[PDB]
């Protein structure tokens, strides 16, 4: 069941482009 | 330099002659049969889009004589054993010299003719499917040899044969016997028998053309049971219907908590249906089942996202009679009605939920805690500001100035700030009773300035990219206390020498802090919330640190019990000056992996209990 | 409610007729115009393709005679006053029947009469792209005017005109001073004209018609500046080639650390160009192929197949295949059979090359490993067969308990130095090989002589337990193998269970003891822990407590645990502050703490009334 629940962690990379502007 | 042929010495002399375009038949059906469609199950479709058609067109010449409206329905018949595959429909029908300026004339269409004799637009052409006239040599893909029974329902028109093996040449003779209408004989070709099966072909109808306006039966039995809800009036769909057809969309068992019946005409032809399901989202939610269609059948498109990537919790279908498609009947990529659309639905389900909220706050909170995570998503892709704040008025959190358990948006949080007060303050914790002893809100408890709490993960990111609402800045706990411009001096900051000597690597600047009571000791950076999700994807994924100034509290216990183990237990001092430090930043979030806190904690425990 | 209509008592009574199939142009070019592309800016990269189309042509006309070779190049004029863009090549040409019957008829191809007339099939049949005839028609899209001055290369051809406003009518004529080849003037459309733009049509050009097999020019300066080096053989491309090539590809300043060139044609023709970048993988990489198909050295703009799998999208690189099916629309066909074997042949290429480099280089391959490891990693995690799960992970280093620090190893080589008949590999996590050392559930392994992996990195033992296989040998984690298996005074140890279990009953379903730790004061076991440790990340205390069942151990030789028993009389208060913290650590050492600000107050009025006494 776990097993195949297959973590998305989509859009990751828009987290580090919201962090940019920022620093 | 720059090497160029281009002049203009060129001129005109002969004698201009004038010729009408030709196009090869050979290569047109070629094109259309393999090099056309990606898949090879949509000829099912477009034939059945052509029997609805046709029906369609009955009805409407029905509708020019106003007489008795008869029994018509499309028929698929499945026949393993001669390899056939047969559709019937009994709409007008075509006679010989239709059958031949239609089926024998690529590119021409005689639904468009239709059309134009409408004079109305309204009547039928809503569910006119066909447009191009290459629907029907997509039954090519897989025959190798077509058969086509068609007589007309005018009063006195004689069934027709229709032959044709796909090679650019057709055959046409009388024949008897045939029902009003239209029977298309598919002969599978060797390697497409697959299509010679009934469930395949029940798989594919249900796929594309299940909401077909007219009744469809495989081998007899009847497939659709369900009209398209999406097209009648949101006050004559029940409640009832709205559960099944959600059921169906979204292929669950259970109930949809929030349904969206959304029709206009006015900056595009738009009939959709929204649902949030009731359980939470699953994993894998985490097309969106909000397939794309157009007059009635299914477009695939798959790849456009007609609907926002944060807004896939929610199930359902869009309907446009006006989206532009493929020579293959799929969407254009990349089209500006298609950005359009998705921007209008954007844009409406951000009102629709908004309105949700003003009129049920238990339930919208609920759905909240269920759908949160999509938002603060949204609002973390999102580029518009616009978008940005209408997304925001979505989130709701708690804030120190009301009782526990009840959260607020940010618009009613600014509509009870002071005026003279220009900022958003938010305090990140796991709970609220973290929240509340955290030493960060206890640094602001002087000051009367409400604060949210966020307890989700990825709420810091969020209100960081939101980063204004109402044009008012979000400004955090730790953010406000490092801009912000029992223990005596002298003993003070002798102490503060040795724990700057300990702590020379790690803590970059150490200082004394006034606002803290319970808390020894403190931790705070400049990019607070940018660092301490910096971090979390460092230690996520190895892809391409940072300053903590340490603050101390003189009238805590804990730290002044430091100078009377200075002179006795130096070690143990370090060591609980190193677990001090480690505890500010397990509380300031900053910490690492904390596997590695637990070996010098219990290094500390085994001495600093030796007393007893 | 089982009925049907469906019979076979139609049969044909007359004579059977004959009929030819006909086409309706003027719908024909209304489809093209309208309703074929998606890119309004592709009809350039069609029109070029044809004057490449021609010049190929050309050359061989000028191969099968072998007399000398003219300039061979296309050139793009723009006029934004004008509003109008030139397309011109000195290719073979067309003559008035070339013209008509070539331009002036839908879907009918001169390229695909010339590659069957070639009796070879090997010189212009791989560097011809035209292939349906409706290609020139996209000039349509853009244009309410087309002029073409064409004349042939024949030895004593005439210049000739055509023009049409593309409404399903076109006239011809004879032309003075046209060129040999042809030179196709567009007069944009209203909403149009930014392809009238020097800008515009550059970009255009850099997304299609880089490689193209002969000089372009725009404007009067050449653009193209780099030829395509995934045609020729591998030894024929240097390293400042391939460098400059990936340079161009990726987007990026810095040297590829690894090159591949493949070049295969049994199953079908690939010839790809792949690189490993030197530097480390950014954010956006891990986001979603970033390599680039191309047919006869024009791109194919697909965007969404994904040609190759998606835990491989951190390499940078070219794919040209003559043997893919375009549609109509040159895009590539979803869902082929095709595209499925390359991208089957494409990953396993990729996975052989990626043994190879390990076998080659040990600390490159280890570098590579420690940039790249992660996409790796979630290959395994979105595998479906068995095959690929090995083969994936057969490239993954992690180091064990037998070597030194730093020195990784691969699970093939600890599989190969086991012993004769255990089927298990032990794997354990802890996010530095000092605590794997010092791990409480590695230092109770202890007791069995045998080899443990250590892991550090994020979703490793999460790859480890979706892999579940190497070798025909099952994975099992220290903390797994530690609940499969089946001082103080009994009297003192007993009662300290009993008060424990009392004061932990909410958190704890399970209290024993455990002699086989020696430096740590508790564990915690679960029966599916690494399971547990990814789902307390997806999904107060005593609700993860309920699915948890955190199975808790204590050693009666721990300093903690002997002073508990005069803690516990002397001053109960501090006795339940103290459990409490051993129990946090336990959760905090097995890495079920979904975060741990909660017990930082706990942990300080612990030590204030602790060392109170000091
Ligand atoms: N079963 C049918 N009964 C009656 N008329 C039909 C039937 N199938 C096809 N036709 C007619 O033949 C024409 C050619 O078929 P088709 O290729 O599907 O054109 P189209 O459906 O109108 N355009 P498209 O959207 O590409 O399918 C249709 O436009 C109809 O006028
Ligand atoms: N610039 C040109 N010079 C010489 N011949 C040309 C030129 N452009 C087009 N032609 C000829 O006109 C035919 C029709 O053009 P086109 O529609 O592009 O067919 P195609 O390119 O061979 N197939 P496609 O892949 O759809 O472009 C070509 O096949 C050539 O024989
Ligand atoms: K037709
Ligand atoms: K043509
Ligand atoms: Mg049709
Ligand atoms: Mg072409």
């Amino acid at each position: 069941v776990i097993k195949d629940l297959v973590p998305d962690l989509s859009n990751f990379y828009a987290q580090y482009k919201s962090i940019e502007p920022y620093l | 330099p720059l090497h160029s042929i281009i002049s203009s010495t060129e001129s005109v002399q002969g004698s201009t002659s004038k010729h009408e375009f030709q196009a090869e038949t050979k290569k047109l059906l070629d094109i259309v049969a393999r090099s056309l469609y990606s898949e090879k199950e949509v000829f099912i479709r477009e034939l059945i889009s052509n029997a609805s058609d046709a029906l369609e067109k009955l009805r409407h010449k029905l509708v020019s004589d106003g007489q008795a409206l008869p029994e018509m329905e499309i028929h698929l018949q499945t026949n393993a054993e001669k390899g056939t595959i047969t559709i019937q429909d009994t709409g007008i029908g075509m006679t010989q010299e239709e059958l031949v300026s239609n089926l024998g004339t690529i590119a021409r269409s005689g639904s468009k003719a239709f059309l134009d004799a409408l004079q109305n637009q309204a009547e039928a052409s809503s569910k006119i499917i066909g447009q191009f006239g290459v629907g029907f040599y997509s039954a090519f893909m897989v025959a190798d040899r077509v058969e086509v029974y068609s007589r007309s329902a005018a009063p006195g028109s004689l069934g027709y044969q229709w032959l044709s093996d796909g090679s650019g040449v057709f055959e046409i003779a009388e024949a008897s016997g045939v029902r009003t209408g239209t029977k298309i004989i598919i002969h599978l070709k060797s390697d497409c028998k697959e299509f010679s099966s009934e469930a395949r072909v029940r798989d594919v109808v249900t796929k594309y053309s299940n909401f077909v306006s007219f009744p469809l039966y495989l081998n007899g039995r009847r497939m659709n049971t369900l009209q398209a809800i999406w097209m009648m009036d949101p006050k004559d769909v029940g409640e009832w219907q709205h559960e099944e057809f959600y059921r169906y969309v979204a292929q669950a068992h259970d109930k949809p908590r929030y349904t969206l019946h959304y029709k206009t005409d006015a900056p595009l032809n738009i009939r959709s249906i929204f649902y949030v399901p009731d359980m939470k989202p699953s994993m894998f939610d985490v097309g969106s089942s909000v397939a794309l269609y157009s007059r009635k059948v299914l477009i695939q498109t798959k790849a456009t996202d007609i609907l926002p990537k944060w807004l896939r919790f929610i199930r359902g279908v869009v309907d446009s009679e006006d989206i532009p498609l493929n020579l293959s009947r799929e969407l254009l990529q990349e089209s500006a009605l298609i950005r359009k659309l998705r921007d209008v639905l954007q844009q409406r389900l951000i009102k629709f939920f908004i309105d949700q909220s003003k009129k049920d706050a238990e339930k919208y909170a609920k759905f909240f805690e269920d759908y949160g995570l999509f938002m603060r998503e949204g609002i973390v892709t999102a580029t518009e500001q616009e978008v940005k704040e209408d997304i925001a008025k979505l989130l709701r959190y708690e804030s120190s100035a009301l009782p526990s358990g009840q959260l607020t948006s940010l618009s009613e949080y600014a509509s009870r700030m002071r005026a003279g007060t220009r900022n958003i303050y938010y305090l990140c914790a796991p709970n609220r009773h973290l929240a509340e002893h955290s030493p960060y809100y206890e640094a602001m408890k002087k000051k009367d300035t409400e604060v949210l709490f966020c307890f989700e993960q990825f709420d810091e990111l969020t209100l960081l990219h939101l980063r204004e609402f109402d044009k008012k800045k979000l400004i955090s706990v730790e953010t406000d206390i490092v801009v912000d411009h029992c223990l005596s001096e002298k003993e003070t900051e002798e102490l503060m020498a040795w724990m700057r000597n300990v702590l020379g690597s790690r803590v970059t600047n150490v200082k004394v802090t006034l606002r803290l009571d319970t808390h020894p000791a403190m931790v705070t950076v400049l990019e607070m919330g940018a660092a301490r999700h910096f971090l979390r994807m460092q230690q996520l994924a190895k892809t391409q640190l940072l300053q903590p100034t340490l603050e101390i509290n003189p009238r805590h216990a804990l730290i002044k019990k430091l100078n009377q183990l200075r002179a006795s237990e130096p070690g143990l001092a370090q060591l609980l000056v190193d677990q001090i430090y480690e505890n500010a930043m397990i509380a300031a979030g900053l910490v690492d992996d904390p596997r590695a806190m637990v070996g010098r904690l219990n290094e500390l425990l085994v001495k600093a209990l030796e007393r007893h």
